């Protein structure tokens, strides 16, 4: 099915209101860009723009084994393409060339003449979509990315849909009818008309705003298959969630309402509400963020009670939110707020709550039981149960209780109340009146024959929230049975009290004189909020379970909390989704099943872990209590004073980082290179898999004491007679082993990924010293594959990628930077440790099952979607699953299958504006093995100036140092010891393997015995190859006799276009016979099979050739290398007209064609002008005309040296031929098939 | 390095043939460890020419050698001197040597050798004491005759009164055809001569000597 | 076509000289020739190393040089020890030809020569051969040949001659002259005479004795 799909782009003014730059005031006015599209091919009759079109995405759905074209014409003013996601293309369109200083390859991207299709031609196949467990289908999205600022001021996103066919069969008709949700952003500060500022950022949906945007239906209880996808590339996010209902999957049931600020989601709704939806914003201003909406209606088609009846009451309770008090310990500038000032008022604080209380008394305030406040009251119910709550609020202000998740609300008495409020929302609430609410569950609480065992929801009010949060008001929900009593649920209640009305009470009871406040300072308004967990802290929350108990943890919140939060319990690996991960974060609105065992007790001063919070002297102490040879690891850290650069970016920075050594002394740091790139500026990379603990004598050397902190630290109750804390701060020169065991529950199922990966931190400074560069990766996997001593395993590679934020002010070393002997310079990003495109090392197997660890940490700004351009990943759920969606998650870490069929240089997508404009791009190179061709230097293609060396003595040359070449001068002699020959090769491409030969002198077979390969790209960061495992030092054995010719491969290939040999060991003279094997990236310089004379002669055809009685010198006859009697080309005559014809059957490049004289009768031939044509039709003649006359080579320097006619320029068209025009003695040519199939 | 070391004999009789080689300990050698040579003073190396080069062959401008047959090949330097005919042509200090090729030590080590000659007939001493009118002459040349002793190793005496020292010296006098030059002239008082005769005590017991006294 | 000879053989000067050895070359031909020194009765070594680097440890008196076609051979110390054998060879594959060799004569004292007369030996009769030695003492230089005259003629070239080192105090040589003759010859004259001729004497003189 070709899909005749056509695209354009276009440029507006409008502003989504209707049916000299100044802010104006009603709905404004201002100049807005969407895409347009003409399905015919008209350009100028358009079907009419329906007023909820707006932004709304257009899609484009595929089949499997189906051909799309898509195009697009400029109307713009400056060139822009399209880029794509998770689909095979051939660099058309990738926008982001690299360092090359060559002619137009792939430089059409950023020149878009009037007009131009410029087609992609995309091929889905059974790797592109679904399989039959896979999902039905599947979605993608597109975005531009050849232009930066004009992106950011257009944000045109849009979708893609691609899965098998089934629209044949009798499938249901609620499908396409083009519906897609998306989100944009609005700026237009740096357009091309442009234009102190007053001009805030705010964002659009669907391209609507005020009203405008019409879509929420309601109809009949159909599985509908609809998806949401977003995506922010600005900075700061907003509050957006979705009313209807949850987000439910196949036969488990997920109450999710995940609606983040950016979210890639691949899942249905089910639409059985039959009316309006509402989405609502956490934002008090009403003009920023309007997109009310209200109902369109269109129709999309056509277990028993018993007594569990409890009683719940409401009541207040004081409590002081910090009974301990540390003032005089002002260590770390603590106790700046902890005198009384402007804004210093306490900690008693009043208002009315909302908890169980069994009795109903009410005579005074009597104190209840502490670790048991605060926390809401747990309800049990049943289907369609009857029962009473008491209601009651203190103060006169009213407060209201309605239940989430419960639709089945009816009036009482009479359906329709006679006052003058027809609805539940605004009932009012006497201060001590008794009011109840009629609930009745859903049918759907118990399935067909499988009644669950238990289950997580959880309800609170939803009528009062800007008034609500200020009061407190949360109520725990249990419903299931027996498979508790103990329930001390941690909660995050921030205490927003310039919204209770208690505190203008306050403001009298505190202070006398308000006179020195105003009470009109915002400043008083942001310090009265503060953050409580739970409401306790200062060692006042404490927990203790044991083994062998029929009960399941749970833990629960409830707030948005205007930003995320980090909190875990070290330790105690819990099981979230069948994966045992350890740092968890906190999102509001989620509940699972989950239970944690007591295996190890132990005492270690830990806080909650937030960015901005546990500064109150917060401790949330769990203290759980009760009811063959290993290999050497080592961890260093030592500072590099590298600035990153001067051009393109006196200042010099300091890095600190994990690393890893050998031994105590600082002698040999055992450096490795190759498979071990992973180091760069980040952590050591250990493999470890069971039963080795790590004895790593952690010590630095530096210049300061710092801490190493192990995160894993499984220590029994040691340190007895009692349990006083961990000093750490290792000191330099000390001995201090950090070793743990570790453990066998750590490790997943067979039939799952066998190896996990974790990390560690430092606990003691995380923005301090962990952000000045000391952060370590880690990993564990299981079983035994990493057969042998070293492991050459040739089954996986492994790397790792980490994203943090890096500034000046973070690092201790500010006023140094001076070696000791306008204000754009305070904002700094890290990406990876270095900047400016030149971080390479991520080399990989082409065509192999390779395993990825994603992780990521740090600030709220270091999280965002990140895979590598085109390509293909999932992760097996215990059965073959391929999904594509997997992004940056602080803490949640997970491993990632995937293989690449193609090849060629990629690239990593920025997705946040302050990160791409840093000029990120760690891009990586694949290369293929079959390659075996010299690459410049045995053929002489060099040049001779451009080697040199120290000292040249007359009649000696080493450059005769080519393969097969011997007699008198072969080498170069000189007394000292060993040597260095520097030959360029002109670029950088791919080096697998290195050759050499003996030569002779006098009576002796000089030769090599044993060396090393040195290499480098600038030499000025020199570095050796110490790949292969095997030891770290690995001596290469040479020749054995002078005839003796070996191949070798190297597993991991040198990436240098410079290279620089040093013979160390040498027989008796220093001998130098180096003979380079190389080839490109693109590996396309191989026969195609046609070796094999078996083949077709049929296949292979031409104008005329040699025609008569004895006609057998075939065109084919002539190939290169082939041993026999006059086994050359001639043509019928003496004429340029013949060709040299072969199948084509596709359009190729041309790349080199080689063609070689005859060796009969001992005749030197020899050809110097020449002509190369293409032709498409067999009527018109284009080629490469350039600079006056046609670019000629000339080749064949004797009868017998072959010339490879290596044509770089594009020779378009589907025939490429060659006709010899020089020619001596008489016509023989003899030819060779070159290249690949592909493209 | 590699120590090399002789395995045959050197004395030569018409009748039979023998078999000459030598033998290395450690075959750090190639394919092109072959040459001959020995000595000749003031002159050639083997008498006015060199016995061989290029390498490997057995031949310089004329007389092709191929009879020098070689057995076995590669780490092994033999050849047969015809010691049927070439007889004196084959006398002189053999060395076993080849240019080595580390050059770190010494590049070449030497044979040693030692006084060769021709097998003649039986071999005797009877000196007669000169007269005094001989001695009259004002020179007194007193010289052992010592021509082609048998065995090889012998000592010679001195003894006229005084023991001289320096002059029992072991020159390496060039070999005559077919002959050792070898003399041992000094000046000793008449006197001294008179008291008793100078017998040359060489171990050959059928050797008889008779004294003839003139007054 | 590598044709060398090597001039001189034999030479004598006076102390505090510099002189310089060397052979003559066909054509081109490179600096690696061979320089083996061989005093009178040790085995000929190297001491120059390729004739283009000096080789670490030889004394300063040998220092080699030159290249194409020309050789230079430079001494930095005198010694009398100047009884040495050259060779100028070169290490090649195509025809060569090397030095005749250098062996230089020993001066002595002059002095007049003094006569000696050994008769034959009766032994030579009884046994039938013939070998008269008749060695003459104080002789110089060493090209001195024996003159045995029969009948009033001539016979040069029947005495070898002997190359040794000088006698300290003898000044003379070790000279083993055996003449291989027939007996008819020997026993036709019955009378042999070891006749004296030099500058200082004018007449042979012969007289009789006992046999
Ligand atoms: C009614 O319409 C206009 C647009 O025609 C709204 O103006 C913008 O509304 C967005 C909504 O998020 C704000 O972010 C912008 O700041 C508004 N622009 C200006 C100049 O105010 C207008 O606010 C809408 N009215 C309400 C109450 O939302
Ligand atoms: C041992 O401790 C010292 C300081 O406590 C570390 O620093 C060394 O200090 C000595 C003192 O004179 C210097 O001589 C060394 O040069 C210092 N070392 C370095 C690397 O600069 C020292 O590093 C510690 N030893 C080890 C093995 O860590």
């Amino acid at each position: 099915a070709i899909r005749r799909y056509y695209l354009g782009a276009v440029e507006l003014s409008w502003d989504y209101r209707q049916s000299g730059a100044l802010p104006l005031g009603p709905s404004v006015l201002y100049k807005k860009t969407v895409f347009v599209e003409f399905t015919d091919q008209l350009f100028s009759v358009a079907r009419p723009r329906p007023p909820w079109m707006g932004l709304l995405g257009p899609t484009i759905q595929a089949e499997v084994y189906d051909t799309v074209v898509v195009t697009l014409k400029n109307m713009a003013s400056h060139p822009v393409s399209l880029h794509a996601v998770g689909v095979s293309f051939w660099k058309s369109s990738e926008g982001a060339e690299y360092e090359d200083h060559t002619s137009q390859r792939e430089k059409e991207d950023d020149k878009v003449l009037p007009g131009k299709s410029q087609t992609y031609v995309w091929q889905v196949l059974k790797e592109n979509g679904p399989t039959a467990s896979d999902p039905p289908c599947l979605t993608y999205s597109y975005l531009s990315h050849v232009d930066l600022v004009k992106d950011l001021n257009s944000g045109l996103i849009g979708a893609l849909l691609v899965c098998r066919e089934g629209s044949l069969t009798r499938e249901r008709t609620q499908n396409l009818h083009e519906f897609v949700l998306l989100f944009a952003v609005f700026d237009e500060g740096k357009s091309w008309h442009s234009a102190a500022r007053a001009q805030p950022a705010m964002h659009t949906v669907n391209g609507y705003v005020n009203r405008s945007l019409p879509g929420l239906i309601g109809c009949h209880k159909k599985s509908v298959y609809w998806h949401v996808i977003g995506m922010g590339t600005s900075p700061e996010v907003h509050s957006i969630f979705l009313e209807g209902h949850t987000f439910l999957v196949r036969h488990h049931r997920q109450a999710s309402l995940e609606i983040s600020p950016l979210t890639f989601l691949t899942a249905q709704t089910f639409l059985m509400d039959l009316g309006q939806f509402l989405l609502f914003c956490h934002i008090s201003s009403h003009h920023h963020g309007g997109m009310e909406a209200h109902v369109r209606v269109e129709s999309c088609a056509e277990k028993h009670p018993k007594t569990w009846v409890h009683y719940i009451a409401a009541e207040e309770e004081d409590w002081d939110y910090a009974p301990l008090v540390l003032a005089p310990d002002d260590r770390s500038y603590k106790s700046q707020y902890l005198n009384n000032g402007p804004q210093r008022i306490g900690r008693k604080y009043k208002k009315v709550r909302f908890m169980a209380y069994t009795d109903e008394t009410f005579k005074t305030r009597e104190a209840i039981q502490h670790e048991s406040g605060i926390l809401g009251p747990l309800l049990y119910g049943e289907v369609g149960d009857t029962l009473l709550i008491i209601f009651k609020n203190q103060a006169s202000r009213p407060y209201n209780i309605y239940p989430h998740g419960i639709t089945d609300v009816r009036p009482l008495y009479s359906r329709r109340l006679p006052k003058g409020v027809k609805h539940l929302k605004d009932f009012p609430i006497l201060p001590g009146e008794i009011f109840k609410y009629k609930w009745t569950v859903t049918v759907e609480d118990g399935p067909t024959k499988s009644d669950p065992r238990c289950l997580t929801r959880y309800y609170s009010s939803f009528v009062n929230m800007e008034r609500d949060l200020a009061s407190g008001l949360i109520g725990p929900l249990l419903i299931c049975y027996k498979e508790s009593d103990k329930r001390n649920v941690i909660l995050f209640s921030v205490f927003d009290e310039n919204r209770s009305w208690y505190l203008t009470e306050n403001i009298q009871r505190f202070l006398p004189n308000p006179a020195g406040v105003q009470l009109e300072d915002p400043e008083f308004q942001a310090s009265n909020i503060m953050h409580s967990i739970n409401g306790y802290v200062f060692d006042s929350l404490q927990l203790s379970v044991c083994l062998h108990e029929v009960a399941y943890w749970y833990i629960l919140s409830i707030g948005a909390q205007t930003d995320f939060l980090s909190v875990f319990f070290s330790g105690y690996t819990f099981k979230h989704k069948m994966v045992y991960e350890d740092t968890l974060t906190l999102f509001p609105f989620s509940g699972e099943t989950v239970f944690m065992s007591m295996e190890n007790p132990g005492l270690w001063i830990l806080g909650c872990h937030n960015s901005d919070f546990r500064n109150r002297g917060m401790t949330a102490l769990l203290k759980v209590s009760s009811c063959k040879r290993t290999r050497h690891y080592f961890i260093a850290a030592v500072e590099q004073l590298w600035d990153y650069g001067m051009s393109e970016s006196v200042p010099r920075f300091k890095k600190v980082v994990f690393r890893e050594f050998a031994d105590g002394s600082f002698t040999q740091p055992s450096y490795r290179g190759e498979l071990n790139k992973h180091l760069g500026l980040l952590g050591p990379y250990i493999r470890a898999e069971v039963e080795d603990n790590i004895m790593v004598t952690f010590k630095n050397q530096a210049s300061r004491p710092y801490s190493f902190y192990s995160s894993l630290i499984s220590y029994p109750d040691d340190q007895e007679q009692g349990a006083e804390p961990r000093h750490n701060f290792v000191q330099p020169n000390e001995t201090r082993t950090y070793f743990w065991k570790v453990q066998h529950h750590m490790a997943p199922t067979e039939d799952e990924f066998d190896c996990k990966a974790w990390a560690y931190f430092s606990d003691v400074d995380l923005e301090k010293d962990v952000h000045s560069g000391l952060i370590g990766p880690l990993l564990i996997c299981r079983a035994n594959t990493l057969n042998a001593a070293h492991g050459r395993q040739v089954t996986v590679q492994e790397f790792a990628l980490f994203f943090t934020i890096f500034d000046e002010t973070k690092s201790w070393y500010f006023t140094e930077n001076v070696e000791r002997n306008l204000k754009e310079n305070y904002r700094f990003h890290a990406i990876n440790g270095y900047v400016m495109d030149t971080l390479p090392g991520l080399v990989m197997a082409q065509n192999q099952r390779i395993r990825w660890y994603l992780l990521s940490m740090g600030s709220n700004e270091n999280i965002h979607s990140i895979h590598f351009s085109g390509h293909v990943f999932s992760v097996r759920k215990k059965e073959e699953y391929k999904m594509a969606v997997y992004n940056l998650y602080p803490g949640v870490f997970e491993t990632v299958e995937m293989l690449p069929s193609k090849v060629g240089i990629w690239r990593i997508e920025c997705l946040i504006g302050e990160h791409l404009q840093a000029g990120m791009s760690t891009t990586f190179l694949v290369y293929s093995k079959k390659c075996q061709t010299p690459l410049g230097m045995a053929s002489g293609h060099i040049r001779d100036f451009q080697i040199t060396a120290s000292g040249q003595y007359g009649q000696w040359a080493p450059k005769l140092a080519r393969l097969h070449y011997s007699g008198s001068i072969n080498a170069w002699s000189t007394k000292e010891p060993f040597s260095w020959i520097k030959v360029d090769l002109l670029a950088p491409m791919i080096i697998h393997g290195i050759k050499t030969q003996g030569a002779r002198q006098k009576f002796s077979s000089l030769y090599i015995s044993q060396f090393i390969i040195m290499y480098s790209l600038d030499g000025k960061k020199w570095q050796t190859y110490r790949g292969n495992s095997t030891g770290t030092l690995m001596v290469f054995f040479g020749n054995v006799d002078s005839s003796g010719i070996k191949h070798n491969i190297f597993n991991p290939p040198i990436i240098a276009r410079y290279i620089r040999l040093h013979p160390t060991h040498y027989s008796i003279r220093s001998t130098l016979r180096m003979e380079l094997m190389g080839c490109d990236l693109n590996s396309c310089s191989m026969p195609l099979g046609m070796e094999s004379k078996a083949i077709s002669d049929a296949q292979i055809t031409a104008s005329s050739y040699f025609t008569n009685m004895f006609a057998t010198w075939s065109p084919s006859k002539a190939r290169l290398h082939l041993q026999g009697r006059s086994n050359a080309w001639r043509p019928q005559v003496n004429n340029p007209k013949e060709w040299l014809q072969v199948d084509f059957q596709k359009t190729m490049k041309v790349t080199g064609v080689t063609t070689q004289g005859v060796k009969s009768l001992l005749t030197s031939m020899y050809v110097k002008e020449f002509l190369i044509s293409s032709s498409q039709d067999g009527h018109q003649w284009t080629l490469f005309f350039q600079n006056g006359k046609v670019k000629v080579f000339q080749g064949n320097q004797d009868s017998f040296t072959p010339v490879v006619n290596s044509l770089d320029p594009p020779l378009l068209t589907r025939y490429l031929r060659i006709h010899p025009q020089s020619w001596v003695h008489q016509i023989a040519l003899r030819m060779e098939v070159l290249g690949c199939e592909a493209q | 390095e590699v120590q090399l070391v002789e395995s045959g004999g050197g004395v030569v009789q018409p009748g039979r043939s023998l078999r000459l080689s030598c033998v290395d300990s450690g075959l750090t050698f190639s394919s092109y460890g072959m040459h001959w040579v020995r000595q000749a003073p003031g002159a050639g190396l083997e008498w006015v020419a060199v016995i061989s080069y290029d390498g490997n062959d057995k031949y310089y401008a004329d007389s092709v050698k191929g009879r020098f047959a070689i057995s076995r090949d590669n780490a092994k330097n033999t050849l047969y001197l015809q010691m049927n005919s070439l007889t004196i042509e084959d006398t002189a200090v053999y060395y076993c040597a080849k240019d080595l090729i580390e050059s770190n030590i010494a590049e070449a080590f030497w044979g040693q050798g030692t006084l060769v000659t021709v097998s003649s007939k039986g071999p005797s001493v009877f000196p007669l004491a000169p007269c005094s009118r001989s001695t009259s002459e004002s020179t007194a040349a007193l010289g052992c005759l010592v021509k082609d002793y048998f065995p090889e190793p012998v000592t010679v005496s001195w003894n006229s009164g005084a023991l001289t020292s320096g002059v029992h010296t072991f020159p390496a006098v060039l070999q005559s055809s077919g002959l050792y030059s070898l003399s041992s002239v000094v000046t000793v008082p008449s006197s001294s001569l008179g008291t008793a005769t100078y017998t040359c005590n060489v171990d050959h017991k059928p050797s008889n000597t008779k004294v003839d006294k003139r007054v | 076509d590598i044709q060398m000879t090597q001039s001189p053989s034999s030479l004598s000067a006076s102390v505090g000289d510099t002189v310089t050895i060397a052979c003559r070359a066909s054509r081109d031909i490179r600096n690696d020739l061979a320089w083996y020194q061989q005093k009178p009765g040790k085995a000929p070594k190297l001491l120059i190393y390729a004739t283009s680097r000096l080789q670490s440890g030889v004394p300063s008196r040998f220092s080699g040089s030159g290249s194409f076609t020309d050789f230079t051979l430079t001494i930095n110390s005198l010694q009398p020890d100047d009884s040495a054998t050259y060779y100028c060879l070169q290490d090649s594959d195509y025809p060569l030809t090397f030095g005749g060799g250098t062996k230089v004569d020993i001066k002595g004292t002059v002095a007049a020569p003094s006569v000696f007369i050994f008769p034959p030996s009766d032994e030579q009769l009884k046994s039938g051969t013939a070998s008269v030695v008749c060695l003459l003492n104080n002789f110089y230089p060493r090209e001195a040949k024996v003159q045995w005259k029969v009948d009033n003629a001539l016979q040069s070239g029947n005495s070898q001659e002997s190359v040794t080192e000088q006698d300290s105090k003898d000044s003379t040589y070790s000279l083993s002259s055996t003449l291989t003759l027939s007996k008819a010859d020997y026993e036709k004259h019955k009378v042999y005479a070891c006749e004296v001729t030099h500058q200082g004497l004018s007449s042979p003189v012969t007289k009789s004795f006992n046999r």
